[PDB]
């Protein structure tokens, strides 16, 4: 799958970078010990981010998990609608209503992490209605 | 004689009569201010029996002496062990005083004498210091009056009694009163000429009237002047001590002794050494001040620290129990209280106003006291004081009162920011690569979730468990929580990695939670547990100064260092060398080019596993025999081995001079034309290779000659064919050159030519 | 046709009638939660204007409609330049779609579509997105009821109607309805083919009516989607910018507008941006807040600052005006206050409580507050308070009451240890080695002249006069007093002096008392000025980076790096070239041997003061002619000069080839008996040297043969002389070989042999 | 005089070592200046002390300032008991036995910087006297 590729990519780039060679190795020894890879990529992009370091070529393929984020929050954002269209109560409606604006406006300062941020918000508010 | 101690007399020469049966002063004559004497006093008052000092001597405002000869005639040696100010004699101020006289001083052994202002005092140019003193550099002599050797000019002291200056060949070893020398352990005179047993002083050591080198047990040395028996000593301690056979004062550094055992034996390091303070008190405030209490091993008197903010260690943690109280105030940079490693029981014999053994005020920065899971430190009563500085949580007091049993002594008046984790953080996986170590643990949330601002890590190298969080230094990185995750597992567990840490070596490791300083109620937050990880070993480094010395012709030593960098328990050395055949060159090309041109220029490789034997000694070579040589270092066996890249080193055995000449005799044969064909085999364990060989051929009445036979000339000729040979009998000689060297001569070969 | 914005429809059809006079949404249509909406509605209600979208379409819960087709029947490109979560298109939940049945879509330029959960909708498998769609990694397309070209199977959106795929040779430049490919400007379709003025799309810009690479002035982008005329994007503006012939919606960073100038000139660096805190308010305790409002070059509202303890200043020091007030409060590491850069004037209209435009308070760390010699800050109103900081003294915060202009607004009730040196040290002498420089200064003795415990001493290299005194870094050491000296002179002066400090750099230097803090009224003490001192001028180092390569025959280009260590102004390059001979086994050997065994082997030298020119371009050199080279550096000329010991390069200039072969030809005489002698000169210019010179000799019906004749062969032989000659005429052609390389055959020697 | 000697041991010295070298350059400088040379061999026997490095022979040869302020000691000693016999005042006449036994005994422990700081009291408690 895309994950396949990704780790192809990422081997390339360590046969000339270190980072990516340490990146490598940590999808091998979480993936060694039966866990998601997907858990492993949000935190080593996680990682990177701390790091701060430039490091072009990493980040921009970690940008598939903005990608993959950015999916997801189409998911969130159509329960959001579903639950605002079918909430049981008014003051949830108005909830969702702000959650669903937040949401848009995010996407349009096309920032990742108020992505993540509301989506959490969206999956809290989506709870109640099941 | 009669020996006695050294004394001091002023303004009463009643005193001085104590001195009739006296020998040796064992310290110094004194005599200053005698204004109430008058010259009919010491006119002839004497006390001959006076045969040497081991001080000093002096005088001062002596009004009456016409002349110090009056007084010790048979003065003869001024020690000098002990000086009055740099100064063995000291005379000053005198203005009776016509001419020392002194005849009979014969050695000043250290010091400078010191004449000053002193009227009438004549005969001063004409005593020669330079023969009787040692060092002459300050004679200091100035406002002053001012037959036998003369050195320009006679000198004398008086005109009736010279120096007794005596050949040189009498050394300081000194000469008889009547002027011959001496036994080379006396000094200054001698009542009979080369007896030790007859002479007054004793260069190294009096002993029962003879001049030695030493005393004989149970007679030690005593201020390197006389020998006494041990009960001497003993009775003088009672009202001194032994060491290195030496009956000296005091011990010392570093050692200390035991009332029935005299000797003091080696103490423990840190000797036993009460300290009274300044009135049994003091503050500290700056190192200076814990310096000049630096290595009080016991301590006697409450103690203050008042201090701003390693060093205090050093000068600190030297006490087991203090007898008064210690305080603590204002101190505001006192990470931690762990600077008293000794430190078992606070005696609180000296107890503060309302009765505290302890007070801690405005030091908002003690995160700690002691490493209470081992300190058994102690208290024997008094209250306790620690308001204003709740930076530390009262659990730390809680495991005070306990420890030191103080329980029934304490109240919450005792006691006042605060920021004591409550929870616990537990790490949940960690995984190590050879230099990158992993990191997750639970995703602890507080109460109120939203204000949690990231984890903090730290970790250091750590090759013993020691561990000394909250001490400094240390410390590296944070990080930030993972996300909300929202509810039942995916939490995402957040964790972190390192990426540049050294093979194989322990590290320690905990992370401590970040939280936002909410003023009210705090849910300080969880501290994870202290871990020590270490890393996985690598390859070594490679083995590191190699050496292949030659110790025997077929034999070779070669000795390496450990690798710079063993990354990994060393498990065994891997040694590989081979056998190298010469260059094509040096195999192919010509070699008897006269005005020697000569160019200067599975593979099992026999193997052993030396273990521990940083240095080889191989075996089975040829002398002078090419040779590559490699040093695989591994720091792992069974398994995989990690064996790092090897060094190398082409080492050539140092040749045979038997294994280089041409074994056995020289082949040849004759022909009627005057021409001569030789032939010869060249041994099979040469010197590495023997690329030429040196002919000699010889006629009776001629002269030996020699030609050149290269293994080309050899193969092209079968050997040599020697050409334009006069009639008679013939001799060869030939030894083989190997690069070695030449060997040796083969046996001469009769033939005619 | 015509333009319009982009508008979502939620529940009202109605609002739906507006598209009529429509041609472009400059913007994204949306249609969702059509309940009120029933098939009756939709079934034939068009809006075939509708030619381009620039964003992205939606549709969701639209219960009616049978298919799409029927509204956008002419829509052709969908930009997707702004997408909706990464998706141009996104079709979800209509259970009455039977097909899309749009037949007209042509590109989607960005993003991928998105179909889901929708009953009755066929026509999936047979939509070639991958001719249509440019990126279809995701086509996220799921749970649905599922003539013309076929890719294994035919490709149709309808039965009726299939995808408009033409030949690939129309590429992404679009063809016809019809399907002839277009213009390469036009995208998708063209009414006209080949025709820019005749395409609906455009894939760079769109211009009246034609498809064009760029917008001309006054006409600049817009949106990358379409070309307005300058008054259209001001009128936008008025209620937009101009940059880069972009009107694009706001400026980036470093950049800012006029309203006359409506491009956005570049500002100063720091660009005026107002921030309005949370509420106008704010707390700063961590590097995280300052780093959240870093780089605010002008702030509107009160800020307080709460903070633990470089940084700082890089996310501070950006304001000249705080709107409210500023209020410090329990930050016990404030060294000082000068994180403030531009601060300069504390507006102070939002007011504390009691009227404060300034508090501080358990701060028992704040040195400073501001350098006051320059530092222009400026209040406007307001009280102050500084309680529980005695720390700094009063003497500041009365600097503060003056610059401030509140002397009418402070009160001793504002302030409450105190460390002010009352007294002033001057230094009384310096002295400046190359490395090491002497101090000394007054001998202050505090009133209690006990108290005294050793002066201190700091310093730091300054290249220039910034000195931050009071801010941290730097300080060294400490003195000791030197003694009471007594009285009158001969104090003894107390100094001290440092070693290893490097040559010519400016160091700052001060020297402050350690006094005993005395807790009833202390003697502060002295605390010297600051002052500049730079040590001498050593011995440059040696000058680096020399390289001579050469440019020309008889000419050499030095080309070296200054010197890494100056420790001096370099005044001028010294270099020092001559001219060496050649080696004597050069010169005397014979270099003729068959098989060439050519050895592989006051002194004015000719000197410029070479000024600033790190690269000399030396001249009269002689073409590969040895010569030895060097680079004198110095840094001082008039007097004594610091010429530090020079590099060296043993240069040799590139050889000519013509001043290398034999000048002139070839003497030579004849013998009777089939000999003859060669005689010639070699030239006084030669390429360094000539040692062999190739003959070539012929004789007519034979073939020319080469003889070697050395230096050596020339003297013994007067230069050649042939032998073994057959009689006939002959040819002699002789070229010079110097080290360089052979050079030119000399002109043929002819005669008889 | 002896200090010339000394100028010449520390020049050897300085040879081999660069502290001796810094050490005769500021000899040196005060020479120029017009400086008395002993007060600043007491300023330089004090900065070799306060810089504790062990520097065996140079402070070797500083111990001359040890033999120069021992031989003082005797001088200020000899005024001392001169006023002590001829004070003007019983308690200058106790305080200058006081002193006379603080002298003999700093002389005793062999401590030089104890014999300076009393040698200063020395001087004062001569001031009155004359």
């Amino acid at each position: 799958s895309e994950l396949e590729e990704i780790k192809k990519l990422l081997e390339e780039l360590s046969k000339t970078d270190p980072l990516a060679k340490d990146i490598l190795w940590v999808i091998e020894v979480r993936e060694e010990d039966g866990h998601d890879p997907e858990s492993e990529l949000v935190f080593i992009r996680q990682y990177l981010k701390t790091l701060n370091e430039p490091s072009p070529a990493r980040k921009l393929i970690e940008s598939y998990w903005a990608k993959k984020v950015k999916k997801k929050a189409f998911e969130a954002f159509m329960k959001l609608m579903d639950a605002l269209f079918l909430a049981k109560d008014p003051e949830i409606k108005k909830k969702a209503e702000e959650l669903i604006k937040k949401l848009k406006e995010a996407d349009e300062k096309g920032d990742i992490e108020e992505l993540e941020k509301v989506v959490e918000e969206a999956e809290e508010v989506y709870e109640k209605v099941k | 004689g009669e020996v006695c101690p050294g004394m001091d007399i002023r303004n009463n020469l009643t005193r001085l009569h104590e001195l009739e049966n006296c020998s040796v002063i064992e310290g110094h004559l004194q005599i200053l201010l005698m204004f109430k004497t008058r010259p009919e006093d010491f006119r002839d008052l004497s006390f001959p029996k006076l045969i040497m000092i081991t001080d000093y001597l002096l005088l001062f405002r002596v009004y009456g002496l016409e002349s110090l000869k009056d007084l010790f005639p048979n003065l003869t040696v001024i020690r000098g062990s002990r000086l009055f100010f740099n100064y063995a004699l000291v005379i000053f101020e005198m203005v009776h005083l016509k001419e020392l006289g002194l005849y009979n001083l014969m050695n000043i052994t250290r010091g400078s004498v010191r004449i000053e202002k002193n009227n009438e005092l004549c005969y001063l140019a004409t005593i020669d210091w330079s023969r009787i003193l040692d060092s002459v550099e300050d004679n200091y002599i100035v406002l002053n009056k001012d037959n036998c050797p003369a050195t320009v000019v006679e000198r004398c002291w008086t005109h009736s009694h010279c120096q007794k200056v005596c050949p040189t060949i009498c050394k300081s070893h000194g000469c008889t009163a009547e002027g011959l020398c001496c036994h080379s352990e006396c000094l200054g005179n001698c009542s009979q000429p080369d007896d030790p047993t007859k002479c007054v002083a004793c260069r190294n050591f009096y002993l029962d009237g003879r001049c030695v080198e030493t005393c004989p047990p149970p007679y030690y040395h005593f201020q390197d002047w006389r020998c006494v028996n041990f009960s001497f000593c003993q009775d003088l301690h009672h009202k001194y001590v032994i060491h290195n056979n030496k009956c000296i004062p005091e011990c010392p550094s570093g050692y200390t002794m035991n009332s029935s055992n005299l000797l003091c034996t080696p103490c423990l390091g840190p000797c036993p050494k009460v300290c009274h303070l300044l009135e049994g008190e003091k503050t500290i405030d700056s190192v200076t001040s814990a310096q000049e209490l630096r290595g009080c091993t016991v301590i006697n008197g409450s103690l203050i620290i008042n201090i701003r903010g390693a060093e205090l260690e050093a000068n600190l943690g030297l006490i087991e129990e203090i007898s008064g109280y210690l305080k603590i105030r204002r101190s505001y940079a006192l990470v931690s209280l762990s600077f008293f490693r000794k430190l078992r029981l606070i005696r609180g014999e000296t107890l503060e106003i309302g009765n505290y053994s302890f007070y801690a005020l405005d030091n908002q920065n003690l995160r700690q006291l002691w490493d209470w899971s081992k300190h058994n430190l102690t208290i024997t009563q008094g209250k306790l004081f620690f308001h204003y500085n709740p930076k530390l949580c009262l659990s730390e007091i809680h495991k005070m009162e306990e420890v030191s049993g103080t329980k029934g002594r304490q109240e919450r008046n005792d006691i006042a920011q605060a920021s004591c984790e409550n929870e616990l953080l537990k790490f949940s996986y960690i995984r190590t690569s050879f230099d990158k170590i992993l990191l997750r643990w639970e995703p602890y949330w507080p109460p109120d979730f939203r204000d949690l601002l990231g984890f903090m890590l730290f970790y250091k190298e750590a090759p013993y468990q020691n561990v000394t969080e909250f001490d400094g230094s240390w410390t590296v990185v944070d990080i930030d929580p993972p996300l909300r995750s929202n509810d039942p597992k995916s939490q995402n567990h957040p964790g972190w990695l390192m990426r540049g840490l050294k093979p194989w070596t322990q590290y320690a490791i905990f992370v401590k939670t970040l939280v936002t300083f909410s003023d009210e109620r705090r849910t300080y937050g969880a501290k994870s547990d202290i871990i020590y990880v270490q890393t996985d070993a690598t390859n070594p480094s490679v083995p590191l100064d190699p050496i292949s010395v030659s110790n025997s012709s077929s034999q070779i030593i070669l000795k390496w260092k450990p690798p710079s960098d063993p990354n990994g328990n060393i498990t065994h050395y891997l040694v590989f060398w081979e056998r190298q055949a010469e260059d094509s060159e040096l195999f192919e090309l010509d070699y008897c080019l006269k005005g020697l041109k000569l160019p200067s220029r599975e593979e099992h490789r026999p193997f052993e596993k030396v273990v521990n034997k940083e240095s080889l000694v191989i075996s089975g070579l040829r002398h002078f025999t090419g040779y590559r040589i490699e040093l695989q270092a591994c720091n792992q066996d069974t398994p995989e081995e990690r064996c790092s890249v090897a060094a190398y080193v082409s080492a050539r055995t140092m040749p045979e001079a038997k294994a280089d000449d041409i074994v056995g005799p020289v082949t040849h044969e004759i022909f009627e034309n005057n021409v001569v064909h030789l032939m010869w085999q060249e041994p099979k364990e040469p010197n590495g290779l023997i690329v030429l060989y040196e002919v000699s051929y010889r006629r009776y009445g001629d002269e030996e000659l020699h030609l050149c036979v290269s293994r080309k000339h050899f193969a092209l000729e079968r050997g040599c064919r020697l050409r334009g040979l006069s009639p008679g009998n013939y001799s060869v000689r030939i030894r083989a050159t190997s690069l070695a060297g030449n060997g040796s001569w083969t046996e001469p070969t009769y033939f005619y030519v």
